[PDB]
């Protein structure tokens, strides 16, 4: 969607 | 990076790939990097230091092999390669080894997020983890001091943070490491970052947040027993980087 630093998504 | 294990960008949204490209044909990898923000990724000065023409670099992000595509990369100018004013070297040490790319794609934007294009945090003025923290590096680094080729699949690995006492230690770097620079090592010596992962991202988690801590920047050998790798202290740096994304 929009940066959310630091997130990895998985 | 040696020992470690074979991961896919997923793992670290934010690992930029450096190259350039050579009048001939080839495109070489050059250093890793990390995105910061949507139009800026952060590395190392001496990744650019022998070659500073902008025009002859590519950046790619999303990647999570060296030389073969990986589905939603996005490939990116430099439009503004920014080194750091008083980088010095000497014998092993680089001082104030961190460098800014502004980067552009062929349609005018920057980076989009995607599951496999993220941002890193920065820490908070001169704010870092305490020693004994595990944190991660990642690359396309050699996985032997003797090999001469890179792998094709990235790795990562984790590595702790030591002290400045123990790495200011006369049989590991004695003064050649300052207040400026992060001391990381494995406790056996094993894993570690090497050349080619120089410039990429020593991530962990401050806060509660996953923060760009550390740039891979110098060592004595890869691997080697009290010879940490030393990466920039970019907790030092906000002004700096401040100074030139606002
Ligand atoms: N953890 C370590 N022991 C370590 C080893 C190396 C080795 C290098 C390195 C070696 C040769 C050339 C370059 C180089 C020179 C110009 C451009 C790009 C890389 C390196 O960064 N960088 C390093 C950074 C680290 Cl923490």
């Amino acid at each position: 969607l929009k940066f959310q630093c630091g997130q990895k998504t998985l | 990076i040696i020992g470690g294990e074979f991961t896919t960008i997923e793992n670290q949204p934010w690992f930029a790939a450096i190259y350039r490209r050579h009048r001939g044909g080839s495109v070489t990898y050059v250093c890793g990097g990390s995105l910061m923000s949507p139009c800026w990724v952060i590395s190392a000065t001496h990744c650019f230091i022998d070659y500073p023409k902008k025009e002859d670099y590519i950046v790619y992000l999303g990647r999570s092999r060296l030389n073969s595509n990986t589905q939603g990369e996005m490939k990116f100018e430099v439009e503004n390669l920014i080194l750091h004013k008083d980088y010095s070297a000497d014998t092993l040490a680089h001082h104030n080894d961190i460098a800014l790319l502004k980067i552009r794609s062929k349609e005018g934007r920057c980076a989009q997020p995607s599951r496999t294009i993220q941002t890193i945090c920065l820490p908070s003025m001169y704010n870092d983890p305490q020693f004994g923290t595990s944190c991660e590096i990642t690359g396309f680094g050699k996985e032997a001091s003797t090999d001469y080729l890179y792998p094709e699949q990235l790795k990562m690995t984790v590595v702790k943070l030591i002290s400045h006492r123990e790495c200011q230690q006369p049989h590991y770097y004695g003064s050649e490491v300052t207040t400026k620079m992060l001391c990381a090592a494995d406790p056996q010596w094993k894993t570690d970052s090497c050349q080619g992962d120089s410039g990429g991202p020593l991530v962990c988690s401050l806060q509660g947040r996953m923060t760009l801590t550390g740039i891979v920047s110098w060592g004595r050998g890869c691997a080697l027993k009290d010879k940490p790798g030393v990466y920039t202290r970019v907790s030092h740096f906000l002004p700096w980087i401040r100074s030139h994304t606002k």
